[PDB]
């Protein structure tokens, strides 16, 4: 919202120069985001007149400058006259863009000056009205030479802009902004006149107003003035509606630019004599009709959207453009002013599905001050008598009930206090609320507020609250921290330390924490998932490089390693502990599992001037996985796999209490060979099967006083079953005093030698040799009938 | 090619239910466990963790906890003293003492203290001429025995698990009054009662109380303004109470075999 | 792009009590600017607008690379923009039954 300096003195005096004043705004609430300077690189800006002007073969023009003789000036410009009052950059003037304004002849002939543009003052085209827009500016009254320009031209002026939040659409204007500084610096404000000599004729005769969707208009009403003369606005409007984004188009149109700007109430005017009739009907679209906008395209209406009609036919889309007849032109002499409340729900649909957004539907939205409807109307009114040559009917007709233009709301200074931390008497807050322009009556303890409509924000008392804090001073809330009366000492869950303390085990083995991105594409949303499962994609997703959530960690690790890789990074170690997602079917929310995977690739250990290098496999790879399982007290097997991107006879399954809870592989040659990758590990577990082990404190045992026994013994087998085999009876067989086994060797036709190292030891009883044995023999026995030769 | 690449993948099968290549975890001692444990149930309820001197001053061993020149307590065959006036301290309340008079009588004071301690007397498996206490001290101005008594619940709880229970037995030290011995509810017999419990279904864990006038005062705190509690614990104790460690010289002579015992998380069981 | 994530990561919090006061929120803020940037930082409070919330305020940290002279850091403000918060607002604890 841009608020110029020089017109909002015209509602109230601050006393101050305009960067105190943002500098107070911005502290006690709205954000001056910055200050435009409308005189900034401008020296020798003065008013001409035009006296004479020859053509015989440039145009030569004698000037009127407010000094004893006229200087001549040779202006190009198409649009330049004698009779015209203008704007002179003297000799020694400056214009931006670094132009500099010198004594000169063209065509051998003197120039002493120069006739400016808008634009080369540096108003953008954007905003100079058409008539001045491919010429030179032309004052559209008169004015006396020599006077300073930028003051004649009401430019020569700083302009906040406000970068305001939804909170505070009272100041989207200036009627509502100079109530906020008239608080601030405790001076009065002053609205503008809005009284019209008005005539004996009144709008009731006129005119009628209907509202059909009342739920939807909260009000509508229109007045009538007569014997407008259309022609350019006074400077002043010029001016400020430049200064505020907007082009002036003329003296009647720009009136309610001017008053949507001055009192935050969007206007539209209609030809009087061409409405098409007598009754003004708002209501819904009907569905697929159609309407022109003035605009000449044509709208297929929903029923979401209201329209302004007569009967039979549309003559505007409500609050967002008018239709292509009922508009004023250059021939309108009778105008209806419209001033309503429409849904702001509706119009933020309307003009975003139409792309007819505009200044003035953005006010819907946001909330319309009920207190302003009818004066602004009135000012509109009053503003086409004055500058319109306007004859004003008495009268507003109208529909529906503005309410109260205030709410009562009660506080006390206690809760006001309690609330923020303050010590503030009655009398202190009670000011506030009047500084605030807010009527504030104390009846024993309690303050009633009377809070004007013009503050649509507030309606309960928080939120009367944030204006005692916010005025008298965030800065001065006192620093406390809260008591609480019962006791809990802050611990990490059991899930949340043993996750601190297992990350912690990870990176000490030298894996890199990982984050990687939930939504992949679609296509790979299922790599790597074991359970069959819908996956989960975006109605909206803005790549399609994340479309779909994710049932695996390991696509964006593996791309993360490919990354690396690519940029000479070859040792690549990496873990995640993150979601994966899986569809519970429509309009249900997903499965969201946690799990623990990462990838690995190149040393493991190195020193290269030793010669010690020890390449990541396999065995590294399940290393990581015991060292997980390890330190959470977990016991975890291992059975030969086939997966997806794994290679067949390098990959195992990883079960937890019978159940699978994952994988660890090398990649399949294939999948490295895409990514440019060499040898690569992965490992991937369901954390949450994980931490549903309970697994209590730890069993300490006896530390023995004397030896155990060692036997290793070698075996003989499918050169094709599991050492996990091997080991699993050999541990059923061996009772109490089995301590530990290890497998030390394997070599292979046909059949495999597996020797094994076995560990007896009784921390407990006495250890004997004769128990050694019989166990020992029935442990040799229990592996010859389970197949197994020595 | 989809012949060699083929049968280059069959030349690579593995026995992937061998031993992995293991990545070894060292071990945290149990006696560290205990402290640190009980480090984190006060750090979230706002206390710092203090340490001082292992040789300290006789005076504040002993004088500033109430015990007097004349006191049996400071006997010369009891502790390990180095001169006359200095000795190996023989609890970590010397550091609380130090801690409080820095603190000129204004409060809250809410410490820990953890710390290697000594003892004047001869060793075996359940006694050590150097263990371990824990002790903790608040003073502020409203402070009850009741707050000790919460305070002494969560610990019970923190080291022995949520359903734990205590019990609180008169009993005297000079440097609190009154005085309590506390016990926890047996955590293996429901309270059935058991060898561990001695058949009581009640292990005594903690001392604590009030702290005594003289001790707030000689510190330079006023004892009609503040109140105080303080606590004694002793990890050595608690560690084999919790895992059946059968010889407290286990702690300190560093067999592996022991240590390694210890490297795993543990939980709240079910 | 390099200021922009469609994923990012966040910390809230509540607390909900008796007497709970925005001098409370402060001193908690406070803590937490220390915590992040060192035990000198100081924070500034502006006044702001978040529907959850009344009073709300956004949350500012004393620059901790120039003292306060001002810097690239922090935009030559020696404020730096890094929180949030206010008041919960009466509907959302009762939506939710207090
Ligand atoms: O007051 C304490 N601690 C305290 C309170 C009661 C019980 C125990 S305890 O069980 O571990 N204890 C250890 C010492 N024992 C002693 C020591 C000397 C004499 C008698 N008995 C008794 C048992 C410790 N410290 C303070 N520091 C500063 C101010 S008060
Ligand atoms: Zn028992
Ligand atoms: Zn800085």
């Amino acid at each position: 919202m841009l608020i110029s300096n020089e017109w909002l003195k015209d509602y109230v005096d601050a006393g101050v120069k305009v960067e105190d004043l943002a500098e107070r705004i911005t502290r006690t609430g709205i954000e001056v985001d910055n200050m435009i300077d409308y005189s900034k690189d401008i020296k020798n800006l003065v008013v001409g007149y035009i006296q004479s002007k020859e053509k015989g073969s440039g145009n030569i023009c004698q000037v009127d400058i407010g000094e004893e003789e006229p200087v001549q000036i040779v202006c190009g410009a198409p649009n330049v006259d004698a009779g015209q009052h203008v704007i002179v950059a003297k000799v020694g003037g400056r214009l931006p863009g670094g132009i500099k304004i010198k004594r000169a002849k063209l065509r051998g002939e003197r120039s002493e000056g120069m006739i400016c543009s808008l634009q080369e003052i540096g108003i953008s085209s954007n905003v100079v009205p058409k008539a001045y827009e491919n010429g030179i500016f032309v004052f559209p009254t008169e004015v006396e030479p020599g006077t300073d320009a930028l003051t004649a031209l009401y430019l020569n002026d700083q302009v906040m802009e406000f970068d305001l939040t939804p909170n505070r659409a009272d100041a989207l204007s200036m009627v509502g902004t100079a109530y906020e500084v008239a608080a601030l610096y405790q001076t009065e404000m002053t609205k503008p006149e809005t009284q019209s000599n008005e005539t004996s004729e009144s709008a009731t005769n006129e005119l009628s107003v209907t509202i059909d969707n009342p739920e939807k208009v909260p009000y509508y009403s229109a007045r009538v003035v007569k014997n407008v003369s259309i022609e350019p606005s006074p400077i002043w409007v010029q001016a400020r509606l430049i200064k505020a984004g907007i082009r002036p188009i003329n003296n009647v149109v720009d009136i309610s630019n001017y008053v949507l700007l001055e009192y935050g109430q969007p206007l539209h005017m209609f030809d009087q004599d061409h409405i098409g009739s007598k009754e003004i009907v708002v209501r819904q679209a009907k569905d697929e009709e159609t309407m022109t906008t003035l605009d000449n395209n044509e709208r297929k209406l929903v029923d979401t959207d209201i329209v302004i009609s007569n009967g039979q036919e549309p003559i505007a889309l409500a609050g967002v453009m008018g239709g292509d007849f009922s508009e004023v032109t250059e021939q309108t002499t009778n105008v209806v002013i419209e001033g309503a409340i429409f849904d702001p729900v509706s119009i933020r649909h309307t003009s975003r599905r139409l792309n007819l957004r505009s200044e003035a539907s953005s006010r819907f939205e946001k909330g319309i001050a009920t207190e302003f409807v009818d004066e602004a109307v009135d000012r509109a009114c009053y503003l086409l008598q004055e500058l319109a040559s306007g004859e004003v009917l008495q009268d507003r007709v109208s529909s529906g009930d503005l309410g109260s233009f205030v709410t009562p709301i009660d506080i006390t200074a206690e809760k006001v206090n309690k609330t923020i931390g303050f010590n503030l008497s009655n009398d202190e807050i009670q000011s506030i609320f009047r500084q605030l322009g807010f009527e504030t009556t104390l009846k024993g303890e309690t303050l009633t507020v009377n809070v004007p409509s013009r503050r649509k924000d507030i309606t309960i008392k928080e939120d009367l609250i944030e204006e005692v804090a916010r005025i008298y001073g965030y800065d001065e809330i006192p620093s406390s921290l809260p008591v609480f009366g019962e006791v809990t000492s802050g611990e990490l869950t059991d899930r949340q330390h043993k996750t601190r303390t297992l990350k912690e085990t990870l990176e000490g083995a030298g894996l890199n924490q990982a984050i990687t991105y939930s939504l992949v594409s679609k296509d790979h949303a299922k790599d790597f998932a074991l359970q069959e499962r819908p996956t989960i994609s975006l109605l909206m997703p803005m790549s399609e490089a994340h479309a779909t959530l994710r049932q695996s960690l390991l696509p964006h690790l593996i791309e993360a390693t490919a990354y690396n890789v690519a940029r000479k990074n070859k040792d690549v170690r990496l873990y995640e502990i993150g979601r994966v997602f899986f569809g519970n079917g429509e309009g249900e929310l997903p499965d969201e599992v946690e799990y623990l995977s990462g990838i690995l690739t190149g040393e493991y250990v190195v020193n290269a001037w030793q010669g010690k290098k020890e390449e990541i496999d396999f065995f590294i790879a399940k290393g990581v996985v015991d060292r997980v399982a390890e330190k959470l007290n977990l016991e975890f097997s291992y059975k030969a796999g086939k997966i997806e991107g794994l290679h067949p006879g390098r990959t195992a399954i990883v079960s937890l209490e019978g159940q699978d809870i994952g994988f660890i592989g090398e990649l399949h040659p294939q999948v490295a060979a895409d990514n440019d990758l060499k040898r690569t590990y992965v490992f991937e577990l369901n954390y949450d099967a994980m931490m549903q082990v309970a697994v209590g404190y730890i069993n300490y045992e006896q530390i023995p006083k004397f030896p155990g026994v060692t036997r290793d013994i070698a075996l003989e087998v499918n050169h094709d079953v599991p050492s996990s085999e091997l080991k699993q009876i050999i541990h059923n067989n061996g009772e109490d005093i089995l301590q530990s086994t290890l497998v030390f060797d394997v070599y292979e036709k046909g059949k495999k030698s597996v020797a094994i190292r076995l560990n007896y030891l009784d921390t407990e009883d006495t250890l004997t040799d004769e128990r050694v044995s019989k166990i020992h023999d029935k442990i040799l026995e229990a592996l010859q009938a389970e197949g197994a030769t020595i | 090619l989809m012949e060699k690449l083929n049968q280059q993948l069959a030349e690579e099968t593995i026995d992937v239910t061998l031993p992995s290549r293991q990545i070894s975890i060292g071990s945290k001692h149990p006696l560290t466990r205990t402290v640190e444990e009980i480090e984190d149930l006060f750090l979230g309820l706002g206390y710092e963790i203090v340490d001082g001197y292992e040789v300290e001053q006789d005076y504040y061993n002993f004088e500033a906890l109430n015990l007097p020149k004349s006191h049996p307590a400071r006997d010369m065959q009891d502790s390990f003293y180095i001169t006359d006036e200095i000795l190996m301290r023989t609890h970590t309340s010397p550091v609380q003492a130090r801690t409080m008079e820095k603190r000129n009588g204004q409060g809250p004071v809410k410490i820990i203290c953890p710390g290697k301690v000594y003892r004047r007397d001869s060793d075996d498996a359940t006694h050590s001429h150097q263990f371990t206490q824990i002790e903790g001290l608040v003073v502020d101005k409203n402070i009850k025995m009741s707050d000790l008594k919460g305070t002494l619940e969560l610990v019970a709880k923190k080291l022995f698990g949520a359903d734990r229970e205590i019990r609180l037995r008169p009993s005297y030290f000079p440097f609190t009054e009154p005085s309590v011995e506390v016990d926890v509810s047996c955590f293996k017999c429901k309270g059935k009662g058991c060898n561990v419990c001695k058949h009581t279904g009640w292990i005594e864990i903690l001392g604590a109380g009030m702290v005594h006038p003289n001790v707030l005062e000689m510190a330079g705190f006023d004892s009609n303004e503040y109140s105080g509690f303080a606590f004694g614990m002793g990890p050595d104790r608690i560690a084999m109470l919790k895992y059946g460690i059968e010889d407290i010289r286990y702690f300190y002579t560093n067999d592996v075999r022991f240590l390694e015992q210890f490297k795993a998380v543990e939980d709240r069981g079910e």
